[PDB]
């Protein structure tokens, strides 16, 4: 009985996962715009705050390569408020 | 409203644990041709209140040769984990949905031996030192079989997510698949519970007091609740592991009714064994596991890992 | 190794784990897989002396990736200047920083 | 090697006060090292005895450096020759006399001048020609 | 290098200092020996968990399984010297003078 | 407050290390490390190491240290000590926390601590990385590779632990 | 080290889907099996280009194509769709095994009004030969030049001239 | 064989415990090889997808990979459906 | 110790050390070190005497922390580099941690303090394993990471090794103690050129192992542990004492004996690297090794110390041990100097 | 958030329950070491449930029994050579 039920549950998993794979293309685009909207906000603020600092040009690279790098969250969400920082870093780890 | 939910989980068990002393002595008496407490209130229903209002007014006497820091902390963490055990229990919807609840549950179960350790040491008595010595060693020695039994059991279930237990156990009880593990699991608790024949932790008639030591009044109270709330816990842990139930999403009431009855039945069986059987001996206490339980548990675990691959019945948990 | 028995026998003993750009369970990338690919591919068949000076740009970008250090210096001074410019009351944070 | 740079940076035959104070620091620094080891391998009595042992070891080492730096530098000024290896010998071994002074032994003081002066002369040769004791791996 | 990394290595450093600062009890040194492998475990885990070195999660457990194995022999070593000297005091652990 | 949970856990880790490494009575020294093991889990858990942190709670913290508490029972000094019993242990405890306290002060002011290594005193949350883990639980599937990718590590773990039992009973054999 | 030029805020205004998870996952398979054309090459862009910034043009199309699929249901059996996705959310796992009857109702409606068949098991999990117009990047990682390897050792071995040559040893 | 069968029954009399576990380990270690389903288990394990099946650029002459998820071309796990 | 268990336990040390030289992963290097440590403790406790327990306790307490310190620089190097491959260390303080950790597993610097007593406490055969087989595993790591070690730190620790090792041997009585101090002096000799050239470190290893293993486990044949006890052996087996002097003179390194093999080749390499004060002082303190080497030969064969009447009993009997591989081992440790070009083979 | 909050409130109630009731009124070592070794070996096969979902379970299969065999083997040695039988 357990063997038959377990095989049915495996078929349930691939049924559940198949939905996720169809869902992922929309989420990838949503996160892509969300993350790049925020970095656009980040250096947009950077121009206003940092102009008196003598050679702090806005949006200086840190990596010598010109290839895109997964942005560190410390600058994505970092300039934001304290609350959304807390709900993001230890958000999945803490939600229970 | 999280704080009320925690209180709604802490209040009932304390009210249960005090009120479980009533049925324990009374059910014991009824399998001893007695009536149990029945003169204080309707059918004795007030004794739980009496003892809960007596060990809290008895003056606690600290031992002369003792450090009161250990003499106080040892009772506290003896009970505090027993209430924390109920945090990840999947009563329809568990309070905390720890994806590794079972390991978390075993972690605090291992923390219980520490309350055995300093409590025996701090009192600094010949009974206290030896009483601790046998008690903690027995509990840790039977924890290794506890770890293996789960490893065999949830291997068919999936990961250690206690919420998944209802999903896998949905057509037959898991005991019907691993009943040799069931007796392995149920009896192995009887020592960690400090319950029946594995009673050498305290030794009623020959060691006066063991795990609890002489800790009286205050320290006694939550030491009494320490391995009393725990009894309701690993009664419930077995009642969710093997003797599962059904869970309708639109009616979680049925799951609770089935869960409480099976847990209550297991608690009565604990009391059933409490006085019916004689008491083991510590040499035999270790003889039983390391020479009979451990070799048999190892093979059964070996059977329970191969079997899902024998029939392609590996779980979809991940 | 002192006696590289792995190369002679051809059996993989610990090379699978040596770097995080090798095969990983279910193709999970390391946090710095991109830079590992660049540094490793830069420095192969070059030796342990030439590569440390020649393939330095790859290492510097990579050595920043693991423990991101220079970019917090970027972030720390962002926080310092922002705090100073709000303590005396000149720069007003936009509403998008809040709800 | 901040202390070593502190000494060697001062040109020979000038700024004798700085050279002496640098000499005391180097002599002082090695005083702590030997005394800390002595307290470790051999457990002293109560702390006042321990610092008494520490004070003696530091005092001699500082004193040996102090007089050596003074005489090694003024000799270049007085003799108007800083390059000569003898400019370190005449003070390098006087430290041995200082060691004999604090230990009260003519034999150990004289023998230390025989050895320390030679080594102090050798150090001057090391800086002159380009000798290296911990040479980097070249071949 | 963030602060959370610092507090662990510094805890290792103070653990290292106390290990080799034997007081008159071998058990305490064995306890202070216990510090680093936990500090090593913690320090290793933050590095590996942060950088998503999936296969490297091996080593934290691999660190613990054998670094506790000396403690298995060390405790028996401690009870061995306490079966002939009757004491874990380290001042009597100097019979090898000559 | 909540934003400093990894920082607050890390400093409790240090004070727990200072207390037990200062060598009080061994049974008390175990407690000083037990809480350090307790707060050590929070750092691992907060970083996604749910299994590894919880694993440390079962073994070691709830495991081997029980034997340490066991060992200090029969093989104990006749007068177990306390930080009040001796003066040096009291001084060591104060020195460790003062050194820690002077250090966090340096970290909070300029975040440019250079001692030994070059540290940054910014918030603990920055080092995290952004990105979904899909359905595989990264850590959970990392150590599950013990039997798919472990290979050599498996036999050496088995052998050494097996050799862990030939050594033990041999040395405590009583000639 | 240079400029981190990134797209302005102008192009980051797409008609974002305003639905929730349950309604997203209620359709899922039908949406995946009817809007694969903008999903595949956009995801292929995500992998080949290895940079979010270069796939903004395909990023908006997939969201836009979602709307055409979504409002197509509204002109059709959306009432059975509402009953479905309002029964999925009630389960905490968002699992289909407890909403089989509404699974049928959505399927039977969409079967004839539109014709979107139910994707069989494993059909979505399939590598596809998506047609694309963009050329593959010459170096997706923007890798720089490669150091020239040291010259290769060659030449037939010759006996060591005058033997060992170590001190006085000969032969 | 007579003494060996006697010894095995000799074991079962003075102890029933470790003989049972030795039997359990004995079977559990040997059936894995004598199995018509362990091949299915690895096939089932690999069948479940955790990552997106990254599409490949269509350069023509791709025989087996499909263009639509509902195209018949490609691997089918129908063997699991009746399983 | 049951011979089957004793054979297995030595095999684990055989396996543990072999694992280090065949591992390409930093963890696996630390992996075998812990197994090797885990297996020697019962071997040292062969007689279960209180002195043996003292030696085992000292060895464990000085080696377990070194393995713990070993792991410390591994993660720090991992922290700053992210690779576990056995290569150069890309962070300075890690390797500064590394060299001290590896050395104190061995003992050259003040770290060396455990070597004298631990050798004395354990049995003579047990002393052999600690002193002729435990010096390969740490040297295996140092050979692999020799590219970038700080020359200042390594040479200073090598200086202190030969200087402290030779100096303490002069005032030693128990032949086990002279063995430890002789080993400490020679370990600095072999590791001094380690930053410069690795081939002549392994040269010293094979050369030192052969003479040390031969003259240790020949001393087992004499069944003596003190200078007076070794002195008596001239009457019983004068050939043993005569062979004892040959390896003792080889031990010092007097040409044409093969014990001058390392000392010659080391001075050649350090001179090639313009380091010339370093060898001369290195050669000078080697005279200290010869002095107690010569003193032991004085009491062994070069003179005749008084014997005992009861020792006439031993003349009627004979040894039972088959001195496995002993006779050939003196030959290739005192006469192999003309085979000097064999250095290139080790490369 | 909820995890340590639950721990905090549980500690407060337990601590109060005593305060309201305080102010108002070789063999043993040998088995323990064997426990530590077996308990430590137990940590090896704990991640087994996730390990049963790999794509090469054959290598997972045989090596998992290898740990269990060695637990059986280590028990066997500690069994026969007196060992687990307690000293007298
Ligand atoms: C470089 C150039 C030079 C080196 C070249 C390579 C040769 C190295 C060895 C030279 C000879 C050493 C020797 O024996 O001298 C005589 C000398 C005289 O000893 P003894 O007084 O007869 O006492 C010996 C035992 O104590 C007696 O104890 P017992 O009475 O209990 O008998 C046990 C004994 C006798 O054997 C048995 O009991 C047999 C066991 C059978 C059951 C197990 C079967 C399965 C395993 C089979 C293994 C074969 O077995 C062992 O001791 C086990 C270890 C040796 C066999 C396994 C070797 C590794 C594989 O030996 C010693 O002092 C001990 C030597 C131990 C082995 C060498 C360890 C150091 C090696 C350093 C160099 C390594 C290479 C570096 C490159
Ligand atoms: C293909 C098939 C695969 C699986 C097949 C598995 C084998 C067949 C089934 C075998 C039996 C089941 C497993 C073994 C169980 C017994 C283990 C054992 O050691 O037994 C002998 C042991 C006694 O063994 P012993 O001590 O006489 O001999 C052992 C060997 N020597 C002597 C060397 C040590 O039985 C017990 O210990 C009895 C229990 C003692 C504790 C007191 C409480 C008992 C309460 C009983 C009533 C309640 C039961 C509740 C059950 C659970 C409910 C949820
Ligand atoms: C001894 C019993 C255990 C080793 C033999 C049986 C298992 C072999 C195995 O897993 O090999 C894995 C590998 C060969 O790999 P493989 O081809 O079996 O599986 C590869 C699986 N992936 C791709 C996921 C990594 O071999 C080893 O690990 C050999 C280790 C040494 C064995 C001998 C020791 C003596
Ligand atoms: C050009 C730059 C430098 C300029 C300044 C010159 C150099 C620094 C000053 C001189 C340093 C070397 C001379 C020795 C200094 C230490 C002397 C010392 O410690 O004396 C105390 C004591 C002697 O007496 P003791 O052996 O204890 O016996 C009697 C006990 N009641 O001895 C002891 O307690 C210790 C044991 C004896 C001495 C051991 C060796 C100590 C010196 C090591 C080398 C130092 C080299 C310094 C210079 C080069 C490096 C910078
Ligand atoms: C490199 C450091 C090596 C340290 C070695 C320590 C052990 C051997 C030396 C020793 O014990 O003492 C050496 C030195 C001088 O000892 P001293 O204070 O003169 O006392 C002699 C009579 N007991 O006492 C010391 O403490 C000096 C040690 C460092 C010398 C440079
Ligand atoms: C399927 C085909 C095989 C079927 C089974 C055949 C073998 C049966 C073995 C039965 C037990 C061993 C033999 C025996 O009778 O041993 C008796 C003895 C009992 O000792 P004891 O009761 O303590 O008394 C001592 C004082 N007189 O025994 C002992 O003391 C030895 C006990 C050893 C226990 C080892 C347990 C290991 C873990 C369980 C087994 C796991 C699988 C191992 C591999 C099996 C491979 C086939
Ligand atoms: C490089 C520098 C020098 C190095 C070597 C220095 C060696 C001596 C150094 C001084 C030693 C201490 C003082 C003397 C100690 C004497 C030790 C001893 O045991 O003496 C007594 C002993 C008695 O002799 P016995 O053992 O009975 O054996 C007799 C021969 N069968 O005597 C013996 O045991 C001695 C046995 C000698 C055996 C000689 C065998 C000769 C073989 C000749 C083969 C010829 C082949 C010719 C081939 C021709 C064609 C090519």
């Amino acid at each position: 009985s357990m063997m038959k039920w377990n095989r049915e549950r495996r078929r349930l998993q691939i049924e559940d996962f198949e939905a996720r794979i169809a869902l992922m293309p929309l989420f990838q685009a949503e996160k892509d715009r969300r993350v790049l909207q925020m970095l656009r906000e980040n250096l947009e603020e950077e121009a206003i705050i940092m102009k008196d600092v003598p050679d702090w040009k806005v949006g200086e690279s840190v990596f010598h390569t010109t290839r895109w790098v997964t942005p560190m969250m410390g600058e994505l969400y970092g300039l934001r408020t304290n609350e959304e920082i807390l709900s993001a870093t230890y958000g999945f780890i803490w939600y229970t | 409203m999280f704080m009320i939910n925690i209180l709604s989980l802490i209040i009932p068990i304390l009210l249960a644990v005090a009120f479980l002393t009533l049925v324990e002595r009374k059910v014991l008496g009824y399998m001893q041709l007695r009536k149990g407490p029945n003169v204080v209130g309707p059918y004795g229903l007030l004794q739980p209140i009496a003892d809960a209002l007596k060990l809290v007014t008895k003056e606690p006497l600290r031992p002369g040769t003792s450090s009161i820091s250990m003499f106080i902390i040892a009772p506290i963490l003896g009970l505090s984990l027993a209430l924390t055990m109920w945090v990840p229990l999947p009563m329809p919807y568990p309070l905390i949905n720890m994806n590794l609840g079972v390991l978390f549950m075993l972690a605090m179960s291992s923390l219980a031996v520490y309350s055995i350790l300093w409590s025996g040491w701090a009192s600094n008595s010949k009974y206290a030192l030896i009483g601790a010595l046998r008690a903690v060693a027995q509990t840790i020695s039977y924890e290794v079989t506890l770890a293996i039994i789960l490893l065999s059991v949830l291997l068919m279930n999936g990961s250690y997510t206690l919420s998944t237990l209802i999903t896998t156990q949905e057509h037959i009880w898991m005991i019907f698949t691993s009943w040799p593990l069931a007796m392995m699991w149920f009896i192995s608790t009887l020592a960690e519970t400090n319950r029946a024949p594995f009673d050498l932790t305290e030794g009623e008639s020959e060691l006066v007091s063991g795990f609890n030591v002489e800790y009286a009044a205050g320290p006694f109270a939550m030491f009494f609740m320490a391995e009393y709330a725990n009894i309701i816990m690993m009664n419930a842990f077995t009642a969710i592991l093997f003797l599962g139930a059904s869970h309708d999403p639109h009616t979680p009431e049925l799951y609770t009714i089935n869960f409480v009855l099976k847990t209550l039945a297991l608690t009565i069986t604990f009391l059933w064994i409490r006085a019916s059987y004689p008491r083991f001996r510590y040499d035999q206490l270790m003889h039983l596991l390391w020479k009979s339980f451990l070799p048999l548990t190892l093979a059964l675990c070996m059977w329970h890992i191969s079997l899902p691959i024998m029939t392609a019945s590996i779980p979809p948990q991940s | 190794p002192f006696f590289d028995v792995q190369k002679r026998l051809g059996l993989d003993l610990d090379r699978w784990m040596t770097i995080q750009s090798a095969e990983q369970p279910h193709k999970i990338p390391g946090r710095c897989h991109a830079f590992e690919k660049e540094w490793i591919e830069c420095a192969h068949g070059i030796g342990g002396i030439r590569a440390e000076k020649e393939c330095k740009i790859e290492f510097d970008d990579f050595v920043e990736c693991l423990l991101r250090q220079k970019t917090m210096k970027r972030l720390s001074a962002i926080k310092r200047q922002r705090d100073k410019l709000i303590k005396e009351g000149k720069y007003t944070p936009p509403p998008h920083h809040l709800g | 090697k901040t202390l070593l740079h502190k000494y060697s940076d001062i040109p020979e035959g000038t700024e004798c006060h700085r050279k002496a104070y640098a000499s005391t620091s180097i002599g002082g620094a090695t005083g702590l090292i030997v005394s800390a080891y002595s307290i470790a391998l051999k457990p002293p009595a109560s702390f006042l005895e321990g610092v008494a042992r520490t004070g003696r070891y530091t005092f001699t080492s500082a004193a040996i450096g102090a007089i050596f730096g003074l005489t090694s530098c003024i000799s270049a000024q007085v003799r108007e020759k800083p390059d000569d290896p003898l400019n370190y010998f005449i003070g390098g071994c006087a430290g041995g006399l200082t060691l004999g002074a604090r230990t009260r032994s003519y034999g150990i003081g004289a023998a230390a001048c025989a050895y320390m002066g030679l080594t102090a002369a050798l150090v001057k040769m090391g800086q002159l020609e380009g000798w290296q004791v911990f040479a980097e791996p070249k071949v | 290098m963030p602060l959370v990394y610092m507090n662990i290595i510094m805890a290792f450093a103070i653990a290292l200092a106390g290990l080799l600062m034997y007081r008159s009890h071998l058990m305490s040194s064995l306890l202070c020996l216990e510090g680093m492998m936990l500090s090593l475990f913690i320090m290793s885990t933050l590095i590996i968990l942060n950088t998503h070195f999936t296969l490297a999660n091996m080593m934290p457990i691999i660190l613990l399984v054998f670094a506790a194995c000396e403690a298995a022999l060390g405790l028996s070593l401690l009870v061995m010297v306490s079966n002939t000297y009757g004491t874990d005091y380290v001042q009597n652990l100097n019979l090898l003078q000559c | 407050m909540t934003m400093y949970i990894a920082f607050i856990l890390s400093t409790i880790f240090v004070i727990g290390f200072v207390g037990f490494s200062s060598k009080p009575s061994p049974i008390y020294g175990g407690l000083g490390l037990i809480v350090s093991g307790g707060v050590g889990c929070g750092i691992v858990l907060n970083f996604g190491g749910s299994f590894l942190g919880l694993m440390v709670f079962l073994i070691y913290l709830g495991g081997m240290l029980v034997v340490f508490g066991y060992t200090t029972a029969m093989a104990t000094e006749m007068y177990p000590e306390v930080w009040v019993s001796n003066k040096t242990v009291f001084g060591a405890f104060v020195s460790g926390l003062m050194m820690e306290f002077c250090m966090v002060y340096y970290a909070l002011k300029e975040e440019e601590v250079e001692i030994i290594f070059k540290f940054n005193g910014l918030g603990d949350w920055v080092i995290y990385d952004t990105g979904d883990s899909g359905f595989f639980s990264e850590e959970a599937m990392g150590i599950a590779a013990l039997y798919s990718y472990g290979t050599w590590l498996v036999i050496v773990t088995g052998w050494s632990l097996l050799i862990g039992v030939v050594v033990i009973m041999e040395i405590t054999r009583g000639n | 080290p240079g400029i981190v030029e990134l797209p302005t805020l102008e192009d980051l205004k797409v008609q974002e889907v305003k639905v929730s998870s349950s309604v997203l996952k209620a359709a899922a398979h039908h949406y995946g099996a009817q809007c694969d054309k903008p999903n595949k090459e956009f995801m292929l862009c995500r992998w080949e280009e290895k940079d979010p910034r270069r796939c903004l043009e395909e990023g908006k199309l997939v969201n836009q194509c979602a709307l055409d699929f979504f409002r197509q249901i509204k002109r059709h059996c959306a009432e059975p769709f509402t009953e479905y996705w309002t029964c999925i959310d009630y389960s905490g796992l968002q699992l289909f095994r407890h909403c089989r009857k509404q699974q049928a109702k959505f399927d039977e409606c969409v079967l004839d009004k539109l014709g979107w068949v139910r994707p069989d098991l494993g059909e979505l999990s399939k590598v596809t030969k998506v047609k694309t117009d963009r050329p593959l990047p010459e170096n997706p990682y923007h890798s720089r030049a490669r150091p020239e390897p040291n010259p290769e050792a060659e030449g037939d071995l010759k006996p060591a001239k005058h033997g060992s040559r170590l001190f006085f040893w000969t032969m | 064989a007579g003494r060996i069968a006697s010894f095995l029954k000799n074991a079962w009399a003075k102890e029933p415990v470790l003989v049972a576990s030795f039997a359990i380990g004995g079977l559990a270690i040997i059936l894995p090889s004598l199995s018509p389903y362990t091949n299915y288990a690895i096939r089932i394990n690999r069948a479940t997808p955790y990552n997106y099946p990254v599409p490949l650029r269509d350069d023509g002459n791709m025989p087996d990979v499909p263009s639509h998820p509902q195209d018949p071309q490609g691997p089918s796990l129908e063997w699991l459906k009746n399983l | 110790m049951n011979p089957i268990i004793y054979t297995t336990l030595i095999m684990t040390v055989m396996s543990g050390t072999m694992l280090v030289m065949i591992s390409s992963h930093w963890l696996l290097i630390w992996i075998g070190f812990e197994m090797n440590l885990l297996a020697m403790i019962p071997v040292l406790m062969k007689n279960f005497n209180p002195r043996a327990t003292e030696a085992a306790t000292k060895y464990f307490l000085t080696q377990a922390t070194a393995s713990m310190m070993l792991m410390m620089a591994i993660i720090i190097n991992l922290l700053y580099s992210g690779q576990w491959t056995i290569t150069k260390m890309f962070n300075p303080v890690a390797m500064t941690m590394m060299t001290m950790a590896l050395a104190m597993k061995l003992g050259l610097s003040p770290f060396h303090f455990w070597v004298p007593e631990v050798t004395q406490g354990i049995s003579l055969q047990a002393g052999l394993l600690l002193l002729t087989w435990q010096k390969l595993a740490p040297l295996s790591v140092l050979c692999q990471i020799s590219q970038s070690i700080n020359p200042n730190l390594m040479l200073t620790m090598a200086m202190l090794s030969i200087l402290i090792g030779g100096w303490g041997g002069l005032n030693q009585t128990q032949l086990r103690k002279i063995m430890a101090y002789s080993s400490i002096a020679h370990m600095g000799w072999m590791t001094a050129v380690l930053p410069y050239n690795t081939t002549m470190t392994i040269l010293n290893l094979l050369i030192y192992i052969t003479m040390t293993l031969a003259m240790f486990m020949l001393l087992i044949h004499s069944s003596a542990t003190t200078t007076l006890s070794l002195s008596h052996t001239w009457n019983k087996m004068p050939v043993i004492t005569s062979l004892m002097m040959v390896t003792l003179l080889s031990m010092g390194g007097l040409p044409p004996l093969s014990g001058f093999m390392p000392k010659w080749m080391i001075i050649q390499e350090m001179t090639k690297n313009e380091s010339i004060i370093m060898p001369t002082l290195m050669a000078m303190t080697a005279l200290l090794n010869l002095y107690f080497y010569m003193r032991l030969a004085y009491s062994s064969s070069l003179t005749m110390f008084p014997s005992t009447n009861n020792m006439k009993m031993k003349w009627q009997f004979e040894h039972t041990k088959q001195m496995k591989l002993l006779p050939t081992m003196i030959v290739l440790s005192t006469l192999v100097l003309p085979m000097t070009p064999a250095l290139s083979s080790l490369n | 958030m909820n995890i340590m909050l639950t721990l905090l409130t549980n500690v407060t109630l337990a601590s109060l329950l005593v305060l309201i009731a305080f102010w108002l009124p070789m063999k043993f070592f040998l088995v323990a070491i064997t426990f530590l070794l077996f308990d430590l070996e137990i940590a090896l096969l704990l991640p087994l449930p996730w390990a049963s979902q790999t794509n090469n379970l054959k290598t997972m299969l045989t090596m998992a029994l290898f740990l269990l065999i060695l637990l059986a083997a280590s028990l066997a040695y500690e069994w026969t050579q007196k060992g687990l039988e307690w000293a007298e």
